[PDB]
DNA sequence: GTTATCCGCTCACAATGCCACACGCGCTGCTCGG
DNA sequence: CCGAGCAGCATCATTACTTGTGAGCGGATAAC
């Protein structure tokens, strides 16, 4: 009904009752949206380049009235392009030019400029843009930066439960972290004392910083404590009263008010006593003087005429001191509420501990504290403080920082200052004191609302600003020293540090990494990857066992399944499918706005905390077809929990079942019947798949294939719809539909499909054009399947006919037995493309040479080479052989001019040859398929280089030739259909050729006029085509950048066709990994009673333990699928009438109970139905959503549609015995991948060879042909047995003791087995190394 | 592989190991606070002998 | 010396400037400068500060650690001190002295190849040809077919079949060492007599792969050829697998048939009530075997067979009682393997996994060693054979859901419902309400588990020449569980019956358990909580691996010296070993 | 005051093994040098 | 003049939540 011109080719049958409301979003929302945020010209300065500028600028001089500010910026254009940058080995750069202005203000006068020069577009660094696949192209390869996940810059509260002082002294520290600058914290002493502190310095008595903020002890206490006033009346030391105040704890005496005795003699003020005391409305109490015992005083007291302190602020107030002050006054006394339940005297106790009491004294205190050993002066401490905070330059909380701060302090202004302030500090302190009290509540650090993600954009601009502050300092100082007005604002900056910073980030960072580009799914799931490591983030060693856990706020926000098993679990998560990043950097999830009783399609992108406040329904909760829950007590989740609620108790339903799992996990069929502890490894294995020769659709898919394929870059999606003018094995030429093209620009577009090209993991990527010729495609369709893709559907492995039964133990534990047929059909035989780069340096002896001639090696080792040394494209090379071909300048110090002059003319080419050729590393065979050549300009070219240059020139010329054809055709059509208007010329424009149409003679006013018009147009057309052809010519034939003296980098490519073979690693999509164990002959395999064998024989005993029943179900469905397939096959073997087949396929598609899709097969033209059938003969694909799978009843119905038994179990017959098995086995069609762990990369041995220099121990690695690391535990295992001589020789003569091992080799070849243990050379190394210190160490005489 | 060389330090100098590996062997040897020996090695103080 | 701190170049004038060279450059530069100042009139403060700087430099050279940092240029990381070249896992001690990278043998990934005997092991022809290359040259020279090492290399490079059978001869008895990557305990490294196979994989007997804790998930194993004669004879004497059947930790047999073979036997030694052939009389195990192979009778039907269970009454003797026992043709066939030792009563039962361990242990105790290894080999062979002949296969309709489970749930559900009333009406406190929900859910879980079992373990209902009988089930599931083959009922009841409760991150228990199961789907939240649990488990393993590694390292270090040297200390002080009691049973 | 006592704080010191693969590893205004 | 080598550099604040444990030291805390 809405099916694409491509979907009609193979319409996937789909289960899933829930009608999805919101389609899956563009799977690369993060990268593209965020890099747009970073790169585009933002007129707001909220973020992007403009924000970094507004921060760093306006740079000011040494108050020399010479500032240098900006107005705006712009971006240059990529001198190369993605394919050009990708093959030539250059970054996808982008020139950065900025609009600056250096103004200088007159002196000594008010503001205004008498010295100024305007400079727009001064060049500063070159940033790598984001190619439309959301990746980057650093030099040569293609790196990707994963999104980080770090604690939201702000303020929060930790408890540290009993893990110190071990006596229930949980200290509620509170830390404030900015987006930039030294953070701050407050701690509770294990004796209940506050302590302000910087990131990690000596713990200061907290109130110091309060005193640092210009606070008087009076005003100090006035901000954290009550005031129990004492309006001293004529007698009895009057005060105020609110019964909650005296509620507290045990009382000490009757506190009679007005004479009425409420508080009985003794103690234990009861809630009822409080209640009646409130009933009486008391407002005074006579009070005994001794009642005031601690009662720390607030107001500092001085007599009316002595000036001296008589009762000091915050020391004490008691009998003696009260009687003392009562000899001068008074009429006002106030003290501080004190209690162990609430209003603890923490501020007072800290002020007791407080060393200083004066503001400037406080500044010098903190000045020593932060950095000791330095002159504590007023101005220095003041600068240090008011530039530690309050400094927009050296500090900024954040925008989101300010938001999270204000919210965590129950503030109102959602957006405000990006900088701290005294009120914010005292508010943090107050809330902290409350946290110590019963009030307030701590908040975890794992709640997603506290951990924001941070894309490539923000991080990139951050590295930009960091590399920018240093050039800011430099240009400030150079503006200071140098002549103020003698220059152009074009050189005071040095962009080399900027380029260095940005290139170091994008090139060598813990986060940046070249894409896991061997599998479209792997690539996708690697772009939308969330990490917690890297700068600002925690590291895996000290990661803590807790954080790795999943937190209920993850549901729908970040996948709980996809996670690399190993050291870093939980620290490397994958974004959920429907998820999205917030406007701040938080994780929002879409929900459906549940109204009174209707579940409207209205969606809302809830944040984390917003979700927390609300109630969330369940996706699986079925509906009454009008937004109303069929049930009454529906399961739901409100605050990190799960509970039932009434239909009117909910506010938000989930959007769709899929939103919980990873995009990779989404590809797993029958997930809901599987356990997580195995689906995890399933998702990982799925990530590590490998493309094959002819990838094919997976039978049991999850419908996600369209998205994950198209939203990747691997498939060349058609941009603008049209007709397929010309297809080919490598090039596609689409004539645009007559509408969606600009007025000019006939613009018949060309898709150049990348042929076999290396991967970042040495896997061939090849796009074959899946589209026919003449068929019309619409906008955004598939025109070329990428690697391991089919018809625009992610096709990872192969659908194999598989049975679940033991087989002579050849599938003993989990090993997988196959049939030679799966090899003969090449079902898994894959390709691997690896490169070898021979470089040509320029030694002081002289630069390199790639000449074909080699002095020593024979023609046999040279026959594979050309006149230029580089091998012919296609010569089958074997291991050890020489690709090139480059000799070196060997000798020196001859200093015989009488021979030098000879060899100046006779041997300048034959003086110091040394054949440092490039040979294929021994072990790897393969066919050469390509030779890339990079030359240092000046040195002309090689014949090979020139040939490749001209070949690529001709290639690029072909497309422009086509466009010239089409424009020429249009214009000659115009000249015919216009020249006809007169003459008459209507019979000569068609039999007479195009000889001189531009010169045919007719009338002048408009006809010869039109001839003139189209003449100039045709000639300028030819001219512009010549010009752009020459432009491509230059851009192609120009030399390339090669900084460190390198002439000819010759890269050679090698393609090996690695067939499957025992030892390789195969796995289904349910973590049921295994090793292929035997290439059993075709006949020996079990076979169904209709003759058809079974390809793979798995092991059933793996299922109950691994507890992944899903795969089994899949297998059944598989057969069912294949069933339909063969049925159609029969319908196609004999030429069955169409209408029959049409009705049959229709009925097959209408088999589900209540499926979301209703294909009609009407409005399908007859040959379209036949095409569809032809693409289904190999089995009707079946789509089942993740969490709305086809209930097994529908699988039974489907199997019943085919002629296959409902039990999904078929009797067999061993090909060996010929008899049958009892217990009818289960056989179906399961999907099977092949991982790039194939044995060829592992199996290697070492008899004798190279040896390390620092120690005469053998090298390591198959690449170095090295041995094995007989490590500690192997030594222990040996010495656990006797194993004396074995371990002995293995330590001394096997792989050490050069004399000993040489003697061993020479003695064993003579047929004698005897060891000559000498001394491990590494032990001599250790002795010499210790002796490198004053530590004398010898060998004892005896 | 065996010939070791030597450098004539223009001035004497302390061996870090015996000086900082807790407990400082020099400190225990002299009954001297390690802080003092540190502050006198790095030329900041004056030890009278 | 210059050697031990080499300056290796690159393709061009790029040299790997080892940190030692740079620190030496720095310190010698300071020294030269300071001396040049000393002769040049020595401004006092300047020579003072320069002495301080030189002290700092020599300090950094001996140890970049203390007093601050001396990180290298262009790479924000410290420079390798001398001490660095000693300490840590990179210093010469833990990197080249104790465990040094050996040179002589091989590495690959493994597969099963169960045709081979217990002491054998697979070996790829390529690895073999590469390893014994010296022995190859030796046998070639001694055979004169190549009297020059150069020609020997040529021949081994051309792989003329002469080299092939020469190799076959040269390793005819030459043992070799298979080694798992993390060698936890003494078995981590073992010996085998290799045989030649194709491909690049390393076949090995299954039982010993269960010994290594060696799964076949792609786990790579290393190989090590012992070369000197003493070493070869040693490896044959001590670390050959056939000499390590009792784990040195506990004297229990380490070579136990784990899975895919126990299933075979358990299926064989079972008893279908009315199967084809019930009631006959068989003239010996070979007779019943012939009967079964010709398909004239089931593999497990009750019959009467005459058997001569040999017996060692007194030492050395062997009596033979030709009794007439009632058994099944399965057990009758399996009896053909016991080596004239054990009485028949050890084969007559269902013969589960624990029963197999019992059988092997008593065979070893009664008949020494060699008959036991032969018995184990034969057991593995016949187990695989009859497992394949069985065709045990798990289909979706096997794991039958107990139909009443639904009802049970609702009851418990209705239960908790009114309990909410008990709280919604404030008649009961919150904590007791929580505990009561937990308890009713646990009770419902036990009831549904027993329902699933009672509907599974004896689900079969058949007839013998008559009305009806109830025999233990022949379902694929519970043929793996009850046999002890793979996974216990604690997983089956998790599969078929209710999955039960699950754990919060802290360890608390969620109120509403997973009403669902695995044959039925799961609501999203259910899968989410299951994920909670599973991820907790995985993280636990991922950390405990390294922690246990470090712990066992400290262990092996603190006791690396105890070696039994004297024969009898001749003392009397002993500790009073007592049967332990803990408040419960012993 | 002495005299030792203990305690808060500081600083050093440990972090599974393998593998495999990948990537990368001075600079920068002085020095020299013609 | 201008490219190629080169000599000693915290290159300001370059910050940096714990990891868990042990030992020692400067200084509070109490007995004689
Ligand atoms: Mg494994």
């Amino acid at each position: 009904m809405v099916y694409s011109y491509t979907e009609k080719k193979r319409i996937r049958k789909d289960f899933g009752k829930r009608p999805q409301v919101l389609d899956v979003p563009y799977l690369l929302s993060i990268q593209l949206d965020s890099f747009q945020k970073f790169i585009e010209q933002d007129p707001e300065g909220q973020y992007g380049l403009e924000a970094a500028f507004r921060s760093v600028f306006p740079i000011q001089s040494y108050s020399g009235n010479s500032e240098l500010q900006y107005v705006s910026y712009r971006l240059g254009e990529p001198v190369f392009d993605v394919q050009e940058c990708q093959i030539r080995g250059v970054t996808y750069s982008a020139p950065l030019r900025v609009k600056l202005r250096l103004v200088i203000y007159e002196r000594e006068a008010p503001e205004g400029t008498v010295k100024d020069i305007k400079e727009q577009e001064v060049y500063m660094g070159e940033i790598p843009l984001m190619t439309d696949n959301g990746t980057f192209v650093i030099n040569g390869t293609e790196r990707v930066i994963v999104s980080q996940l770090h604690r939201s810059p702000g303020v929060f509260f930790d408890s540290d439960k009993g893990k110190t002082h071990s006596s229930g002294k949980v200290l509620y520290n509170a830390r404030i972290i900015p987006y930039r600058g030294s953070w701050l914290d407050f701690e509770f002493d294990p004796k209940d004392n506050l302590f302000v502190r910087i990131d990690r310095r000596r713990k200061l008595p907290a109130t110091i910083i309060l005193r640092a903020l210009n606070y008087t002890t009076e005003q100090i206490l006035d901000l954290f404590f009550e005031k129990v006033i004492f309006e001293i009346r004529d007698n009895k030391l009057q005060m105020e009263l609110v019964p909650e105040r005296l509620r507290g704890e045990t009382a000490s005496f009757d506190i009679e008010a007005n004479g009425k005795v409420y508080v009985e003699k003794g103690r234990r003020i009861t809630a009822r006593h409080i209640r009646q005391l409130e009933k009486d409305d008391v407002k005074l109490i006579e009070v005994p003087v001794e009642y005031i015992a601690g009662k720390v005083v607030a107001k500092d007291y001085i007599d009316e005429s002595t000036g001296e302190l008589i009762c000091a602020a915050n020391m004490e107030l008691s009998l003696d001191l009260l009687a003392k002050l009562s000899q001068s006054g008074h009429k006002r006394i106030e003290t501080l509420f004190t209690n162990d339940l609430d209003h603890g005297p923490y501020i007072s106790e800290t002020l007791r501990v407080d060393p200083t009491n004066d503001r400037l004294s406080a500044l010098v205190e903190i000045y020593r504290m932060m950095r000791p050993g330095e002159p504590p002066t007023r101005e220095a401490a003041e600068s240090l403080f008011e530039n530690l905070f309050f400094s927009e330059d050296r500090y900024d909380l954040s925008a989101v920082g300010r938001m999270k701060f204000n919210r965590s302090l129950l503030r109102e202004e959602i957006e405000g200052s990006g900088i701290l302030s005294k009120d914010d500090i005292i508010d943090v302190m107050k809330k902290l004191i409350d946290i110590r009290n019963g009030k307030g509540e701590v908040d975890d650090i794992d709640h997603l609302g506290n951990r924001r993600i941070r894309s490539v954009g923000e991080m990139a601009e951050n590295q930009f600003r960091v590399g920018l502050v240093r050039v800011e300092r430099a240009v400030k100082e150079r503006l200071s020293l140098g002549d103020l007005d003698t220059l152009m604002p074009q050189d005071m900056i040095n962009a080399k540090p900027i380029s260095a910073a940005v290139k170091e980030f994008f090139g060598s960072s813990q986060l940046s990494q070249f894409m896991d580009q061997n599998n479209p799914l792997s690539e996708i799931t690697h772009k939308r990857r969330i990490s917690a490591l890297g700068p600002g983030g925690l590291t895996r060693e000290r990661a803590g066992f807790e954080v790795r856990d999943v937190h209920p706020t993850h549901y729908g926000r970040v996948c709980p399944i996809e996670t690399p098993e190993g050291p870093n679990i939980g620290l490397i998560n994958s974004l959920s499918v429907y998820a999205q990043t917030n406007e701040y950097g938080f994780l929002e999830t879409p929900y459906r706005k549940v109204t009174d009783g209707v579940v409207t399609d209205e969606i809302h992108y809830l944040s984390a905390i917003e979700e927390g406040n609300y109630v969330i329904a369940q996706a699986n909760s079925n509906l009454d077809e009008e937004g109303h829950f069929v049930e009454d007590l529906v399961t739901c989740r409100s605050k990190g929990e799960s509970s039932l609620f009434s239909r009117d108790q909910v506010d938000y339903m989930d959007v769709s079942t899929q939103q919980v799992v990873s995009v990779g996990a989404s590809l797993i069929p029958f997930l809901e019947h599987d356990d997580a502890n195995r689906a995890l490894m399933g998702a990982n294995m799925q990530r590590q798949a490998v493309p094959t020769l002819r990838a094919d659709k997976p039978l049991v898919g999850t419908g996600m294939e369209r998205a994950v394929a198209v939203d990747s870059g691997v498939t060349a999606v058609a941009k603008r719809g049209g007709v397929v003018q010309y297809v080919d094995a490598s090039r596609i030429v689409i004539k645009v539909n007559e509408d969606e093209m600009y007025p000019g620009e006939a613009g018949i577009d060309i898709y150049n499909l990348t042929k076999y090209t290396r991967s970042n993991q040495n896997t061939c990527i090849n796009q074959m054009p899946c589209v026919s010729l003449g068929e019309p495609v619409e906008r955004g369709d598939v025109l070329a399947d990428g690697p391991s893709t089919d018809l625009g559907e992610l096709a990872l492995g192969q659908n194999m006919r598989v049975a679940f039964m033991p087989w002579n133990g050849y599938n003993f534990e989990d090993s997988i037995l196959v049939s030679e047929r799966v090899v003969q059909e090449d079902r898994f035989t894959t390709i691997h493309i690896q490169e070898l780069a021979c470089v040509s340096r320029d030694t002081k002896l002289g630069p390199e040479e790639i000449t074909a001639d080699i002095p020593n090696v024979g023609e046999a080792a040279l026959s594979k080479l050309d006149e230029s040394g580089i091998v012919y494209i296609g010569a089958e090379v074997t291991g050890g052989d020489i690709l090139v071909g480059k000799v070196t300048p060997k000798g020196e110090t001859q200093l015989t001019p009488e021979e030098k002059l000879l060899r100046a003319i006779f041997g300048e080419k034959a003086s110091d040859v040394k054949d440092s050729s490039l040979r294929v590393p021994n072990g790897v065979s393969g066919t050469v398929i390509d030779v890339q050549v990079f030359t240092r300009d000046g040195v002309e070219k090689d014949k090979r280089a020139l040939e490749i240059e001209e070949m690529q020139l001709k290639q690029a010329k072909k497309d422009l030739s086509e466009e010239l054809q089409i424009l020429e055709a249009g214009l000659f059509s115009r000249i015919r259909a216009v020249l006809v208007a007169g003459g008459v010329e209507a019979e000569k424009l068609d039999k007479l050729p195009r000889d001189r149409w531009l010169e045919l003679g007719l009338t002048d006013e408009e006809k010869q006029n039109q001839l003139e018009q189209l003449a100039e147009q045709y000639d300028e057309l030819k001219h512009e085509f010549e010009k752009k052809l020459e432009a491509k010519r230059r851009k192609i034939t120009q030399g390339d950048d090669l900084a460190p003296g390198v002439l000819k980098i010759v890269k050679v490519y090698l393609a090996v066709k690695r067939r499957i073979q025992p030892g390789d690693k195969m796995a289904g999509r349910h973590g049921n990994k295994g090793v292929i164990s035997k290439i059993n002959p075709i006949e020996d395999m079990p076979y169904d009673e209709n003759g058809t064998p079974v390809d793979i024989v798995l092991n059933p005993l793996g299922v109950p333990s691994r507890m992944n029943i899903g795969q089994i179900l899949e297998t059944h469905l598989g057969m069912a699928a294949k069933g339909i397939g063969d049925k159609i096959n029969a319908m196609l073997k004999q030429q069955q009438e169409v209408a029959k087949l049409r009705e049959f396929i229709q009925r097959a598609y209408d088999l589900g109970a209540d499926v979301r899709q209703k294909v009609d097969l009407s409005t399908f033209s007859d040959e379209e139905v036949m095409r569809l059938a032809e693409n289904l003969r190999k089995g009707m694909p079946i789509a089942t959503p993740v969490f709305d799978g086809a209930k097994e009843a529908e699988i039974k119905e489907l199997l019943k549609l085919g002629d296959l038994p409902t039990s999904g179990q078929i009797r067999l017959y061993d090909g060996r015995t010929g008899e049958q098995f009892e217990r009818p086995v289960t056989v179906g069609y399961m999907y099977m991948l092949k991982l790039n762990h194939l044995v060829d990369d592992k199996m290697h041995a070492r008899s004798t060879g190279s040896y390390s220099l620092v120690t005469q121990q053998p090298l390591g690695g198959k690449a170095q042909f090295g041995g094995q690391r007989f490590g500690e535990m192997e030594v222990w295992a040996l010495e656990a047995y006797g194993a004396a001589y074995t371990l002995q020789e293995m330590l001394t003569v096997k792989s050490d003791d050069v004399n000993g091992r040489t003697k061993m080799y020479k003695n064993i070849v003579d047929g004698n087995h005897q060891m000559e243990p000498g001394m491990p050379e590494s032990f001599n190394v250790l002795l010499k190394e210790i002796r490198s210190l004053g530590i004398n160490i010898e060998l004892e005489d005896e | 592989r065996e010939r070791m060389g030597h450098i004539e330090l223009a001035s004497p100098t302390a061996h870090i190991w015996f000086l900082k590996s807790l407990p400082s062997r020099i400190g225990l040897l002299l009954d001297m606070p390690l802080r003092d020996i540190e502050r006198v090695l790095y030329f900041e103080s004056y030890v009278v002998i | 010396p210059p050697d031990l701190r080499p300056l290796v170049p690159l393709d061009g004038g790029r040299f790997a400037t080892s940190d030692l060279n740079d620190l030496y450059r720095r310190v010698i530069n300071r020294n030269n400068r300071l001396k040049r100042l000393l002769d040049l009139a020595a401004p006092d403060i300047i020579v003072r500060n320069e002495k301080r700087m030189l002290q700092e430099a020599v300090d950094a050279l001996l140890d970049n650690g203390r007093r601050g940092r001396a990180i290298t240029g262009s790479n924000k990381r410290p420079l390798k001190s001398l001490a660095d070249m000693i300490k840590g896992k990179q210093g010469r001690f833990r990197q080249n002295l104790l465990g040094k990278r050996v040179d002589y043998s091989g590495r690959s990934v493994i597969t099963v190849g169960p045709y081979l005997r217990l002491h054998q092991c697979g070996l790829p022809k390529k690895m073999a040809l590469e390893l014994f290359k010296p022995f190859i040259y030796g046998k070639l020279e001694l055979r004169g077919l190549a009297t020059t090492i150069k020609a020997a290399k040529k021949m081994v490079e051309r792989e003329e079949a002469v080299v092939w059978d020469i190799l076959d001869e040269v390793i005819r008895e030459h043992p070799v060492l298979l080694n798992r990557a993390p060698t936890l305990h003494r078995l981590g490294i073992q010996a085998f007599e290799p045989v030649l196979i194709e491909g690049k994989a390393i076949q090995l007997h299954p039982l010993v792969c269960a010994a290594y804790n060696a799964d076949f998930d792609g786990d790579q194993m290393a190989v090590h050829v012992p070369l000197t004669l003493e070493a070869q004879l040693e490896a044959r004497a001590l670390m050959m697998s056939t000499n390590n059947i009792l784990s040195p930790a506990n004297g229990e047999p380490i070579i136990v048939p784990s899975q895919d073979v126990v299933l075979g036997l358990y299926y064989m030694t079972r008893d279908c009530v009315n199967a084809k052939g019930e009631g006959m009389v068989l003239t010996g195990p070979k007779e019943a075997e012939r009967l079964y192979r010709s398909g004239l009778a089931s593999l497990h039907a009750r019959v009467k067979v005459r058997i001569t269970e040999y017996e060692k009454d007194a030492n050395g003797e062997l009596v033979a009682k030709t009794s007439l026992k009632d058994t099944t043709v399965g057990r009758a066939i399996l009896w053909m393997i016991v080596p004239k030792g054990l009485p028949y009563s050890i084969v007559n039962q269902a013969l589960g996994k624990k029963a197999i361990s019992k059988m092997l242990n008593t065979c070893y105790r009664i008949l020494g060693l060699k008959p036991t290894v032969i018995f184990a080999d034969q057991i593995m062979y016949t187990g695989f054979a009859y497992a394949a002949r069985s065709g045990a296969s798990v289909g979706i309709d096997d794991m039958v859901i107990p139909e009443k489970k639904h009802e049970i749930i609702s009851e418990a559900e209705a239960e908790v419902a009114e309990i909410q009333e008990q709280f919604q009406s404030g008649l009961v406190t919150a904590g007791e309400r929580y505990n009561k929900v937990i308890d009713i859910w646990a009770a419902a879980n036990d009831r549904v588990s027993k329902a699933m079992m009672d509907n599974l373990q004896t689900e079969t209902v058949i007839n013998r020449d008559g009305q009806e009988e109830k025999q233990v089930s022949f379902n694929s599931i519970y043929m793996m569980a009850d046999s002890g083959a793979r996974g216990s009922a604690a997983q089956i009841r998790q599969l078929a019956g209710m999955r039960g409760l699950m754990a919060k991150p802290d360890g608390s228990i969620i109120e509403t358990p997973i009403t669902a199961n695995f044959r039925e789907g799961l609501n999203v939240l259910q899968y989410f909580i299951s994920t909670h649990g599973a991820r907790k488990g995985l993280a636990d393993t991922a950390l405990k691996t390294a922690n246990s590694g470090y712990l066992t390292r400290r262990l092996v270090d603190v006791a690396q010296d105890l070696v039994v040297t004297e024969d009898d200390c001749g003392t009397h002080e002993g500790i009073m070993m007592t049967p332990v009691i803990e408040g419960g049973d012993v």
